[PDB]
């Protein structure tokens, strides 16, 4: 049995930790909502 | 039941202690999450209970108490933040520029950022704190490392 909690307000911050990189992938979606990489 | 707008955790104890089975985002009286989570089941928000309203497991999304509301979109330039909820750790905000999942339906934005599974459902951001998307569905790369989309649903 499955129940929430809030753990915050959605909200923009300056000076947030910057990160991650911003590849480009060819995918395919499934059916089931699964993504695979094509090649 | 807790009906303000914000971030919230998904928890279960069905199995050992409480576990994090991930996240999503209340706005507008509506409970909004990834299918994948929730499977579709009930939720609890202290005694009051949330049904759900819509779902679709292609698009992994679901939303509860009524319709889906997120409409903003990834403009396609700027950078983003991933306010990632962490299982048993604080909400923090990530900035990072999304990739591109090109589809033969069109391209979608992506984030590389890795977190646990507990994370799916934590929203994605933009510069106006508009949510564009939920973290969580995506791609298992070469590195080990995960590249999610940034899933958004529509707004009738
Ligand atoms: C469980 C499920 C079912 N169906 C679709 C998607 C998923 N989602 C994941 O499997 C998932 C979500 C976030 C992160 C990660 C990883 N982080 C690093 C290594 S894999 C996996």
């Amino acid at each position: 049995d499955m129940y929430i909690e809030r753990a915050g307000d959605i909200t923009w911050e300056k000076d947030a930790e910057v990160t991650g990189n911003s590849p480009r992938l060819d995918v395919a979606l499934d059916e089931s909502g699964d993504f695979s990489l094509v090649e | 039941g807790e009906t303000t707008d914000g971030v919230y955790r998904v928890m279960t104890r069905r199995l050992l202690g409480s576990t994090q089975v991930g996240v999503g985002v209340m706005q507008e009286g509506v409970f909004h999450t990834m299918w994948h989570v929730t499977k579709g089941a009930a939720l609890r928000s202290g005694e009051g209970r949330l049904d759900p309203y819509w779902g679709d497991v292609k698009q992994d999304l679901v939303s509860y108490c009524g319709p889906w509301k997120l409409d903003a979109a990834w403009d396609g330039l700027s950078e983003v933040q991933l306010l990632a909820v962490p299982p048993g750790e604080r909400a923090k905000n990530i900035q990072t520029l999304p990739g591109i999942f090109k589809t033969k339906d069109g391209d979608i934005g992506a984030v590389a950022l890795d977190y646990p599974a507990g994370t799916s459902g934590s929203p994605i951001l933009d510069k106006c704190g508009r949510v564009i998307g939920l973290y969580g569905n995506g791609v298992v790369i070469k590195n080990g490392s995960y590249v999610s989309a940034i899933t958004q649903g529509k707004r009738e």
